[PDB]
RNA sequence: AAGCCUCUAAGCACAACCUGCGGGAACCCGUACCGCAAACCGACACAGGUGGGCGGGUGCAAGAGCACUCAGGCGCGCGGG
RNA sequence: UGCGAAUGCCGGCAUGAGUAACGAUAAAGAGGGUGAGAAUCCCUCUCGCCGUAAGCCCAAGGGUUCCUACGCAAUGGUCGUCAGCGUAGGGUUAGGCGGGACCUAAGGUGAAGCCGAAAGGCGUAGCCGAAGGGCAGCCGGUUAAUAUUCCGGCCCUUCCC
RNA sequence: GAGCCGGUAGCGGGCGUGGAUCCCUGGAUGUCCGAAUGGGGGAACCCGGCCGGCGGGAACGCCGGUCACCGCGCUUUUUGCGCGGGGGGAACCUGGGGAACUGAAACAUCUCAGUACCCAGAGGAGAGGAAAGAGAAAUCGACUCCCUGAGUAGCGGCGAGCGAAAGGGGACCAGCCUAAACCGUCCGGCUUGUCCGGGCGGGGUCGUGGGGCCCUCGGACACCGAAUCCCCAGCCUAGCCGAAGCUGUUGGGAAGCAGCGCCAGAGAGGGUGAAAGCCCCGUAGGCGAAAGGUGGGGGGAUAGGUGAGGGUACCCGAGUACCCCGUGGUUCGUGGAGCCAUGGGGGAAUCUGGGCGGACCACCGCCUAAGGCUAAGUACUCCGGGUGACCGAUAGCGCACCAGUACCGUGAGGGAAAGGUGAAAAGAACCCCGGGAGGGGAGUGAAAUAGAGCCUGAAACCGUGGGCUUACAAGCAGUCACGGCC
């Protein structure tokens, strides 16, 4: 609907998604078709949080076979958000 | 489109036949056949221009049926547009109910 | 059942209010997400019948303004 | 798939090894069109030694039994083959045996 | 051809444009890796083909030549006698 | 409806034969490591080859081949503990770089219009169309793997108010 | 009506007699591409206007709505609005165009053939259709389709070959609307006029000729009645009920064999450990729709239809008939060549008019052209069903299997191989050798040379063991004889 839990779909876990905590810089795999501009609102209400800059990039799917049939997994899209001065994302602290 | 615009006509296709020889009945061993082979007729196409209400109109007829412009153009009530204008003049005024 | 009366007071219940049910539960589904994500933290079934559960609000919320 | 027996059913098994005995239907598969009755059934699968029965060799386990295998056992007889009947609104079963329950 | 400057036109001249300063606003796609080759064109980890740029030093008249060398890279995916 | 032949068709398996060959005559040696197994993997030393290249950077094209963990059936012209190979996980961050919310070129397409049995051809403007024109980012640090994209310092552009 | 969360087990969780899963009908949601339609564009991507909304929201972005072109229609042309069109479909259908190889034992006319094919269009059918017909009988009555007429009549380098119709027997059955005369209305042009023109309503629709206008006759309930509309049955899209057997015996298994039974409007068929009417699923015989489709049947309505005599001579489809030129269609290839069609030229009449009966003339007949629509009987098979002296994995479709796939081709396009353990996974715990692979035991099984590279398991081919044989013989390899060894 009006998303906006639709934009965001899961924290990205990785040694380096993690890194970035760190600094005010928070990471999610977002929703393929989302402006960047739209994926700051997304989590400014989302997290209640104030974002001052997104960068997106595209992951595409991994192509793989189960035997004889060969497929790949979806292309995602992820955002790394950075969050105002001193705010953070609690929800992102595990 | 070289096609009569009143009447319909349009190209047909026709066999252009070359003959030999003297007639049967002119006591020849009588006629044949050297080639056969496809050509078309045209109708025999025309413009007709015409000044019908403010305007000047130019339809597209077999000379055959020229006459039938002129029919047209003495049926006359009430267009002020712009070319077409026959679009009018046309088979709504050639026919219609 | 649940499902029965879920739908049932979806109803009566309507569109504005219908609308923020769906945010509600929509944003309670993201949170279901980032759990099973994290793993460990979450037992499906949850995340299936959320998802549909907000199919039924939006069917109902379609009803109310046709 | 129309099946006859339930899951609730007592039903004596008509044919095969086990032929003559009666036992209770533990569970009922339709798309193999088999009825696993207990303990009227069983085999042994040897199991490997990874966790529960670690040291654990092998286990008893009841193989299902094609549906046509058994008969619902009529409470009193081990005839019917079953029937229907109606009054209101609907629903039954009956023993053509006959006359009987299940019910249960 | 636009950007750009000038000129005026309807129009508007409590608009507008210009200059300076200030706060805000700044979307989409590409971005790994190979790329004179074992990842491209050649059924092959094929002595073939593939556009642009950089391409050090010494010497030999010059040089992008020749020889030897830097950085860097390789001894070519059967071997022993 | 009967096969032995059609340089028949489809498949299978022989012969040649342990034969030719193993794909540039730039070239190798040893010590140590690892592992069930080592000429062939890792590390040291020594030797040789490229060096207007056989080094580096970009555009095509390719499309995960990238980094790492576990792995050797097959692929690798031998071997393989290795790999561009199997499984899995990770990895590509831009207002300034390229392209697009800019321009036009050939050509294409095309309100007007013209032509053509039908299909369709043509065509002014317009529109589309770039490795041309126009447009604001430099140096350094960081990752296993991205960086004029992240970070650090110093600069800049356009829209809105 | 008891299990369910697809193929798909498993992990980790859930649902169902408060009726789940699943099946049928309806609805809702339905990203982006695609006729593709805001605009672009290398389909599935990109960039916008307008109105509204969201965020701090002006810039930015997202959300909802709207915005292509063409045709018709009204409308004051305009602000526009309404309705429609567009594209796809296996074959079948009509229409526009339209070959060659081949045959002629060469080849031009001729054939192949109005085929293939390309194009437009239609629909569940399409076409055709209500005589300006046939064509020798005072004959028949629309059209289509089958049989027949008939390989006839004819056509034909009279070659090769092509090949009608009337009639008869069937199937199906159906007949209608208009144009004009004349009357009325509205509007337009005007040299207002019993004017001319356009629009609408009425009128009229036929060949024993009809109709308009004038007179007389009574012309009264009328009767008829749709192809249009309404209702209904019936049918389709889920389902449901549905007779009658037990025991013993061999066997891994009974459905075999044996004993004594029973049903049958059901002894079709398929399953179940092998061979079962009576165990399962069925079969004969019955039953069933809230919803959507259909509905050619039944019913009802509406639209439409329905006279006689006389008198007038007003109307009866125009670049048309007709003639000529050039061609096509027909069996008709220029022939005595008419008929139907029409590119070109000339170019009428309105019943005393016109067309036709195979040049033309007479006579005697047939029919009324230049507007339109019309079920059914017919074609087809993407689709569902039922049957087979149809195939059974080199067959049958190219595909029984995740095939128009892999793969091959720049592309159009080409295009495969590949089914089977067992009744049941009971799919071989554990030990041993081994890095694994593999195997030996163990175990499962009726069977394991049914062990998953699994039914049967042929042959070529490779191999181990045994018997006879062979290093002074030479040959289409066999054959006849004798002898040795086993
Ligand atoms: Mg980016
Ligand atoms: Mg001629
Ligand atoms: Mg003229
Ligand atoms: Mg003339
Ligand atoms: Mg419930
Ligand atoms: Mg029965
Ligand atoms: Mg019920
Ligand atoms: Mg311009
Ligand atoms: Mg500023
Ligand atoms: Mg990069
Ligand atoms: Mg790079
Ligand atoms: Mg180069
Ligand atoms: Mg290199
Ligand atoms: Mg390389
Ligand atoms: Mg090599
Ligand atoms: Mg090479
Ligand atoms: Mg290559
Ligand atoms: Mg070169
Ligand atoms: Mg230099
Ligand atoms: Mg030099
Ligand atoms: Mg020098
Ligand atoms: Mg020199
Ligand atoms: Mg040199
Ligand atoms: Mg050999
Ligand atoms: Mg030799
Ligand atoms: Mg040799
Ligand atoms: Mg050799
Ligand atoms: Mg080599
Ligand atoms: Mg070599
Ligand atoms: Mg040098
Ligand atoms: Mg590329
Ligand atoms: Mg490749
Ligand atoms: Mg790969
Ligand atoms: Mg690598
Ligand atoms: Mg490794
Ligand atoms: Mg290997
Ligand atoms: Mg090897
Ligand atoms: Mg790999
Ligand atoms: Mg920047
Ligand atoms: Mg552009
Ligand atoms: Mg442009
Ligand atoms: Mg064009
Ligand atoms: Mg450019
Ligand atoms: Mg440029
Ligand atoms: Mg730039
Ligand atoms: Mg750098
Ligand atoms: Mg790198
Ligand atoms: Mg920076
Ligand atoms: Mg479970
Ligand atoms: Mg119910
Ligand atoms: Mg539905
Ligand atoms: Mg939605
Ligand atoms: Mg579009
Ligand atoms: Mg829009
Ligand atoms: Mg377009
Ligand atoms: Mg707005
Ligand atoms: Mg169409
Ligand atoms: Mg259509
Ligand atoms: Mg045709
Ligand atoms: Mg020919
Ligand atoms: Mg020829
Ligand atoms: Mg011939
Ligand atoms: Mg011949
Ligand atoms: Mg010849
Ligand atoms: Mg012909
Ligand atoms: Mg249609
Ligand atoms: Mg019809
Ligand atoms: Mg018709
Ligand atoms: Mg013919
Ligand atoms: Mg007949
Ligand atoms: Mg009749
Ligand atoms: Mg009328
Ligand atoms: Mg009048
Ligand atoms: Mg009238
Ligand atoms: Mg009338
Ligand atoms: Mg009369
Ligand atoms: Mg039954
Ligand atoms: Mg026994
Ligand atoms: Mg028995
Ligand atoms: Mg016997
Ligand atoms: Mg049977
Ligand atoms: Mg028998
Ligand atoms: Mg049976
Ligand atoms: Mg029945
Ligand atoms: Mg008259
Ligand atoms: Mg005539
Ligand atoms: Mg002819
Ligand atoms: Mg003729
Ligand atoms: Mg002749
Ligand atoms: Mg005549
Ligand atoms: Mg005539
Ligand atoms: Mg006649
Ligand atoms: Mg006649
Ligand atoms: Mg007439
Ligand atoms: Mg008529
Ligand atoms: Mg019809
Ligand atoms: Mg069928
Ligand atoms: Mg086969
Ligand atoms: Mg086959
Ligand atoms: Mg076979
Ligand atoms: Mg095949
Ligand atoms: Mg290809
Ligand atoms: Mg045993
Ligand atoms: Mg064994
Ligand atoms: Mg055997
Ligand atoms: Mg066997
Ligand atoms: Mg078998
Ligand atoms: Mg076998
Ligand atoms: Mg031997
Ligand atoms: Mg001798
Ligand atoms: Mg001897
Ligand atoms: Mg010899
Ligand atoms: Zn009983």
């Amino acid at each position: 609907m009006k998303t906006a839990y639709d934009v965001i779909l899961a924290p990205v876990l990785s040694e380096k998604a993690y890194a970035g905590f760190a600094e005010g810089k928070y990471t999610f795999w977002v929703h393929p078709k989302a402006t960047k501009t739209e994926i700051k609102n997304a989590v400014e209400t989302a997290f209640k949080v104030k974002v001052v800059k997104v960068n997106t990039l595209h992951v595409r799917g991994k192509k793989k076979r189960l035997g004889r049939y060969l497929g790949k997994r979806p292309d995602r899209k992820k955002a790394i958000v950075q969050v105002a001065p001193g705010q953070k994302i609690e929800a992102l602290e595990g | 489109s070289k096609v009569c615009e009143i009447s319909g006509k349009r190209p047909i296709v026709a066999n252009s036949i070359q003959r030999r020889g003297k007639a049967k009945r002119e006591g020849g061993v009588g006629k044949k056949t050297t080639g056969i082979s496809k050509r078309r007729q045209y109708p025999n196409l025309q413009k007709v221009r015409v000044r019908v209400a403010g305007q000047e109109i130019t339809f597209r007829v077999a000379a055959s049926h020229i006459p039938k412009v002129y029919e047209l153009v003495e049926r006359a009530k009430g267009l002020k547009l712009e070319g077409l204008s026959p679009k009018e003049i046309k088979k709504e005024l050639l026919k219609l109910l | 059942s649940e499902v029965r009366k879920q739908l049932e007071e979806a109803r009566k219940l309507s569109p504005v209010e219908l609308e923020k049910l769906v945010r509600e539960k929509k944003r309670e589904l993201m949170e279901l997400r980032f759990q099973a994500s994290i793993g460990q933290l979450s037992q499906n079934h949850k995340i299936r019948d959320l998802k549909r559960q907000i199919a039924r609000l939006l069917t109902v919320l379609n009803e109310k303004r046709r | 798939v129309k099946m006859h027996v339930k899951k609730g059913d007592t039903v004596l098994v008509a044919s095969g090894k086990y032929k003559g005995r009666v036992g209770k239907v533990k569970e009922v598969l339709p798309k193999k069109y088999a009825v696993i009755v207990e303990g009227v059934n069983i085999v042994k699968k040897a199991v490997r030694v990874s966790p529960k029965y670690p040291q654990g060799g092998f286990i008893e386990k009841e193989a299902p039994l094609h549906a046509s295998k058994v008969r619902p056992i009529c409470p009193a007889c081990g005839k019917p083959t079953r029937v229907r009947k109606k009054f209101l609104e609907n629903g039954k079963k009956i023993r053509v045996c006959a006359k009987c329950g299940g019910a249960l």
